[PDB]
């Protein structure tokens, strides 16, 4: 934690992955200009690293039901993790989750100490005191997949969480997805 | 004594610009509490950049970082204004 | 499993001192030979496939590995897909390739092999492999349904105060001197019916001196162990090592527990065992009359 | 001899404003008129309030505005008798009415949900003018075996036509596209439905797209069907991986896979090439003589795998047509009746096989080699032929004429147009030649009014009476004045957004002539205008310029729309759409709901004066008794091909 690198204590993971959101209802109460009313809106994107697609319908007793085009808002990063979690595992069965490390930097592979977080609801390779990290190399414009065998120990809704940071850069991402443990 | 060299002057300005911020970092980090998770997620990484950058006494890392932290530091103000 | 068969043999190669053979034995449980199908491996951390052996594989027919994957330096290959053109319904269709540890690490994770016909994904089969661990299967401790972990170590220079320290932290709830009655074993988890000879510090277990309680451990920890029934023992651990409801409780051998062979009456007459037999006595009185400093 | 005419929509509607045109032909001074509707049969006096006078100022042309309530009144059409009394004279007609209130559209946040994920939905509620109205609506949520698992009853009042709603999908439940159904409490029969799939899935991190170089396959195409596979992450970035592709043939709903067409190709730099091959299909199913196949379709399923083994994606382009010609030819936008001697404007429709409009494609008729005309961006071609004044059916046959295609590869089609059948076979006609391009609101359209009759009664005709149907209601009804010796008069038609997506124009004149005979000559024309929101709505970016935003970052959204309008927002991880892209809301989907609800069933004209009127959604009843074939069928003529 003075190494040419971020420390895990400081990596605040993304976590909020709605497949949808922004189900609001604004009102164009503004002073019309060229008959066109304009509303500046403030919106906090969601953590997910993907493309969002905003859809808008308008109704105006005068002009009727509108069907605005879709509109594209790409949220991206030059480095980020993919936690590829299946739909559902089965308590006491030992499967393999992938983490896909994406590096989009133009030119210069990436060293990353990527670190599964010690869950108590998992027989990971991680313990209260002892962590689980690899320093691993991802060429540029490509992805290194870093598997992780785990065992889901309690039923209901657990949470995987990964973390990676890159050396010499000070870039870093963390990612907390949840999956569904179902009993035998 | 006399006066410092070129490098010498610039280097010491950057640094004590930089420090100037790291000083009132903690105050900032603390305002994130109310703010949406980005802010926290962001400032923490920006904070370290600095402190390592500052200690590293290298111009690049130091300015580059000087700026990172500047941005966020005002991505906070803008935030807290839409809330009173 | 059922739709697919999976024999995932990991043995070493005769003839570095660290490099080993991986063989994969698959069969389609059907009438026809399944069409195209995937072989999804991932190396045990710090292993990787010998480039020369994998080219050897693609160059054949019935198989193919994508050029993109043949490129990366043997090192960058920390996982890997092998496309099959067929997987007989008839017999095992096998293969194998030298893999090499290039990277010295303790706690090397279980590599795993996965398969399935492109068409349908659910109908997978996932064997695992490992050099030490029997079966790919992590060490986990299971009675009935419930399960807890057991990948930590087994136990752990020793002195009266190394002990009046290490046996007073939070976790410490029990501390017994116990003689061992029955020493069972099973292909899964071996247990110990040990009798408490003196309740040194009572815990969430209301057990009168002399009652028996049942301890368990991973079958993979037989080495650090060794057990001569009628041999007594000094042990202490945390309340989270308790197994199931009361008063049919049971104790979990894990890392936060501590284990030493307590000698015999006339076995402390030795001039080498005295360093211990004296440390113990004192610890007994020290734990009975006063308790812990904090 | 004065004559009074009554003109209404072919089919009225409840709880909405309708309009009917009052006219006084050849009468003097002010004429006061009272209009009344009664239930049929009998008397309920459902609407009498309205009164009006036809001043010599306004050339004796009347405005009727009325709203029929929905009192306690099936399977048998209900009717009404309209009654318009000019002075003492009393004309009336017996029309059809519908319980159909208007439309309903439903929106779901996603196209697909997992067990235990709530489904958000909006019911947009509107009248036949697509204006927000407020009624009471019932809403069911059927499971995939059709059984309502939940209903509510809601009023959309003052709610500006927008009913928010949700439903929490239970933890265990059948998968399988479900359905949300809603109807107006007034009219249960007109039900509205949107679907949504319930499945177990994780989102995919890229999309896969399959594409034939051609939108069809030519049977004699030695190369077989060529297809380019394309993968790219949701964050826009190219994919590396390998992909399994495989084909099949569809017949009706029936589907045969060609097991042998299975190919494994590398997906490099986000793309890959692959191709089913003729000899690959024939025998594939038992190589039973090609041709036959003609009419059937092809499909390709591709399945990509990242080299990391982490994430898979399937995707399939379906029903690619097996055709002997690239283009298809349609006369369903061309009328089926001409006027002998008069130029006939042909609206040929040229679709690619799939169904899409084909641009810049040449067309011409049987007879004349010199006549050609391309296809504007709407898959439409305007050709005009001068017809002979012969009382003989005029059979036309058009044919594609693209260079680089063999005369066997070209596509044709034939239609049959009958002459306009006049009154007493007098030979009096009216033609409306309208310049035909992509009309747009604001642009001004010229309606050529061309008079065809023996100068004998030419001086008599003083004026043309015109009308505009739109979304099946009257949008305007006016007069175009004429002076003797004139055969052509041009009508300046301003074109506002109120015309979208298509409007009908029916002009008629009337006179006494030949042997004291009361006459009506007329003409109807359809003009599909450029379809697009009636007001506007756009959602662009806030920060004029910027780099990509970052996970959790603030971004300013910009919404440019009609003053006072309501907007309802939703943003969806496009990864969903890689699992299901069906059943989304489109404005184009709405225009499609509105056209299929047209009461007018013909592109143009009428077999007789009285057809022009029933073909567009209209009735003409006059004092002199010249009324139109009553309309007592709700839907248009069941397609007879
Ligand atoms: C075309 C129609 O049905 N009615 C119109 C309407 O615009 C209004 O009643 C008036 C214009 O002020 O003239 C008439």
């Amino acid at each position: 934690l003075d190494e040419d690198i971020i420390a895990e204590e400081n990596i605040v993971s993304r976590s909020e992955f709605p497949e949808s959101w922004l189900w609001n209802v604004e009102d164009l109460k503004e002073p019309p200009k060229n008959g066109i009313s304009t509303k500046l809106m403030n919106i906090f994107l969601k953590d997910s690293i993907t493309t969002w697609e905003i859809l808008a319908v308008s109704m105006s007793d005068k002009k009727g039901i509108c069907v605005a085009d879709p509109f594209e808002v790409t949220v991206m990063q030059d480095f980020f993790i993919d936690l590829r979690l299946p739909y559902s595992v089965v308590r006491n069965e030992q499967v393999e989750i992938r983490a896909v490390l994406y590096n989009y930097r133009q030119n210069q592979e990436l060293k990353v100490r990527v670190e599964l977080l010690h869950n108590p609801a998992f027989c990971s390779l991680a313990t209260t005191k002892r962590r689980h990290q690899q320093t691993v190399t991802i060429p540029p414009k490509s992805s290194l997949s870093v598997p992780y065998v785990i065992v889901p120990l309690k039923t209901g809704l657990q949470e995987v969480e990964v973390k990676a940071a890159v050396y010499h850069h000070f870039i870093s991402d963390g990612v907390r997805k949840s999956l569904k443990v179902v009993p035998e | 004594t006399s006066l410092p060299t070129s490098n010498e002057y610039q280097n010491e300005k950057l640094a004590n610009e930089l420090k100037s911020l790291l000083d009132e970092l903690n105050v900032n980090e603390l305002a994130t509490g109310s703010l949406n998770t980005y802010y926290k997620r962001t400032i923490k990484i920006s904070g370290q950049k600095a402190m390592y950058a500052l200690k590293s006494k290298d111009f690049k890392k130091m300015s580059e970082a000087k700026y990172q932290l500047q941005k966020i530091y005002n991505e906070i103000d803008e935030a807290l204004k839409s809330k009173y | 499993c059922n739709k697919f068969d999976l024999k995932v043999t990991i043995k070493p190669a005769p003839e570095a001192k660290n490099t080993m053979i991986l063989e994969i034995c698959t069969r389609y449980r059907g009438d026809q030979d399944a069409t195209m199908s995937i072989l999804d491996i991932s190396m045990m951390t710090g292993f990787a496939p010998d480039t020369d052996d994998l080219k050897q594989l693609a160059n054949g027919v019935d198989r193919y590995i994508s050029k993109y994957e043949l490129d990366k330096a043997f090192s960058d290959r920390n996982t890997l897909i092998i496309y099959l053109d067929k997987v007989s319904h008839s017999e095992d269709d096998c293969l194998a390739f030298k893999v090499h540890q290039y990277f010295n690490v303790e706690l090397i994770q279980p590599g795993a092999v996965k398969v399935y016909a492109y068409y349908n994904l659910e109908e997978s089969c996932t064997r695992f492999y490992h050099p030490e661990k029997e079966d790919g299967k992590l060490n986990k401790l299971c009675r009935d349904e419930l399960c807890r972990c057991a990948e930590e170590n087994c136990f752990i220079k020793v002195t009266l105060e190394e002990r009046l320290d290490k046996a007073c932290e939070p976790g410490v709830d029990y501390v017994y001197k116990t003689r061992l009655v029955k020493v069972q074993l099973s292909n899964d988890f071996d247990e110990y019916i040990m009798a408490i000879e003196q309740t040194i510090k009572s815990g969430s277990d209301e057990v009168q001196v002399g009652q028996q309680r049942t301890f368990i451990s991973p079958i993979k920890c037989r080495e650090a162990l060794k057990l001569e029934e009628k041999k007594h023992y000094l042990m202490w651990g945390l309340s989270s090592d308790f197994w199931g409801e009361k008063p049919n409780l049971s104790y979990i051998i894990g890392k936060d527990t501590w284990v030493e062979h307590w000698p015999e009456e006339d076995e402390c007459q030795d001039e080498e065992n005295q360093k211990q037999c004296q440390d113990l006595g004192a610890f007994t009185e020290s734990m009975v009359v006063f308790g812990c400093p904090n | 001899s004065p004559m009074y005419s009554i003109i209404t929509p072919n089919i009225l509607r409840l709880e909405s404003e309708e309009t009917m045109v009052l006219e006084a032909h050849d009468a003097q001074g002010d004429v006061p008129v009272t209009v009344t509707v009664h239930d049929f049969p009998g008397k309920k006096l459902v609407l009498s309030s309205e009164k009006t006078v036809l001043t010599p100022a306004t050339n004796h042309m009347g405005n009727v505005t009325f709203t029929i309530p929905a009192n306690r009144e099936k399977g048998r059409n209900k009717f009404v008798t309209v009654q318009a009394t000019f002075g003492t004279q009393v004309v009336e007609k017996v029309v059809l009415v519908s319980l159909q209130s208007g439309y309903l559209f439903i929106q779901t946040d996603k196209t697909i949900y997992t067990p235990g994920s709530t489904v958000l939905y909006r019911i947009f509620t509107v009248n036949h003018k697509l204006l927000p109205v407020g009624r009471t609506v019932m809403v069911n949520i059927e499971n995939p075996e059709g059984i309502p698992v939940k209903q509510d009853s809601l009023s959309s009042q003052n709610q500006l036509g927008v009913l928010p709603l949700s439903w929490d999908i239970p933890e265990l439940v059948n998968m399988g596209q479900w359905k949300i159904r809603a109807y107006y409490e007034n009219s249960p029969q007109q039900v509205f439905s949107t679907e949504f799939e319930v499945k177990e899935y994780v989102l995919p991190s890229f999309e896969v797209i399959v594409e034939p170089t051609e939108k069809f396959y030519y049977i004699y195409n030695e190369k077989g069907l060529e297809v380019t596979i394309t993968a790219r992450f949701l964050y826009g970035k190219k994919v590396e991986g390998t992909a399994f592709v495989i084909f099949g043939i569809q017949d009706g709903e029936q589907r045969i896979s060609l097991p042998e067409s299975l190919k494994r190709i590398p997906i490099e730099d986000g793309s890959g090439e692959v191709v089913l091959s003729r000899k690959v299909l024939l025998d594939g199913v038992q190589n039973p003589r090609a041709e036959d196949l003609v009419g059937k379709s092809l499909y390709v399923s591709a399945t990509v795998i990242l080299h990391s083994g982490s994430d898979m994606v399937q995707a399939e382009r379906s029903g690619i047509p097996i055709v002997t010609s690239p283009y298809q030819i349609h006369f369903t936008k061309t009328p089926k009746y001409f006027k002998p001697g008069m130029p006939f404007d042909l609206m040929v429709f040229v679709t690619n096989p799939d169904g899409s409009p084909a641009y810049r494609v040449p067309v011409a008729v049987q007879g004349e080699d010199t006549v050609q005309s391309l296809t504007q961006g709407d898959g439409v071609a305007k050709l005009s032929i001068n017809t002979h004044p012969s009382q003989k059916p005029l059979s036309i046959t058009v044919r594609t004429k693209k260079q680089e295609l063999s005369e066997a590869e070209q596509a044709t089609r034939t239609m049959q147009a009958l002459p306009y059948s006049t009154v007493g076979n007098s030979n009096n006609y009216l033609h409306l030649s309208v310049l035909r391009t992509e009309l747009r609101p604001g642009e001004t359209l010229n309606v050529n009014f061309l008079l065809r009759m023996d100068r004998a009664h030419e001086a008599k005709i003083r004026y043309y009476t015109y009308l505009i149907m739109n979304k099946g209601r009257l949008l305007k009804a006016g007069r175009q004045v004429r002076e003797p010796g004139q055969d052509l008069v041009v009508l300046p038609l301003s074109i506002t957004t109120d015309f979208i997506p298509s409007f009908r124009l029916v002009a008629y004149y009337t006179l006494i002539g030949a042997s004291g005979q009361r006459e009506v000559v007329a003409d109807s024309v359809w003009v599909d205008v450029k379809d697009s929101c009636v007001g506007s709505l756009v959602v662009k970016s806030g920060q004029s310029e910027d780099r990509q935003p970052v996970p959790g970052q603030q971004m300013t959204l910009k919404i440019e729309g009609d003053h006072g309008a309501r907007v309802v927002l939703v943003a969806v991880d496009k990864g969903v759409f890689v699992l299901n892209k069906k059943n989304k809301l489109t404005q184009s989907k709405i225009w499609d709901v509105v056209e299929k609800a047209d009461i007018g069933c013909t592109p143009g004209s009428g077999k007789d004066y009285a057809g022009v009127f029933s073909d567009a959604g209209l009735t003409f009843t006059s004092s002199s008794g010249q009324q139109t074939a009553q309309r007592a069928e709700l839907q248009c003529p069941q397609p007879a091909a």
